[PDB]
């Protein structure tokens, strides 16, 4: 089991998904054709705004 | 693979490849069944010569 750790924008989380394109889904953060798991996200503007 | 992302490009790919093995499943079939044919004439050629 490994977990990553980030903060995007919230129409970002789009391009977090395997094989996807953009600035984030190419030149951040780039998901394998073949992953398996789960991906999580929620609002964070109470600490991060 | 120009067009089309590669992560949903997969299923287009996989089914060109099943579509060309079937289409050589059916030929190798027919090839089979010309070359029984063949066999059978050619013994009787052989009986008769």
């Amino acid at each position: 089991v490994y977990a990553d750790s980030f903060v995007i924008r919230g129409n970002e989380v789009s391009q977090i998904a395997p094989g996807q394109t953009g600035n984030i889904a190419d030149y951040n953060y780039k998901l394998p054709d073949d992953f398996t798991g789960c991906v999580i996200a929620w609002n964070s503007n109470k600490l991060d705004s | 693979l120009s067009r089309l992302d590669p992560p949903e490009a997969e299923v287009q790919i996989d089914r060109l490849i099943t579509g060309r093995l079937q289409s050589l499943q059916t030929y190798v079939t027919q090839q089979l069944i010309r070359a029984a044919e063949i066999r059978a004439s050619a013994n009787l050629a052989a009986t008769k010569m």
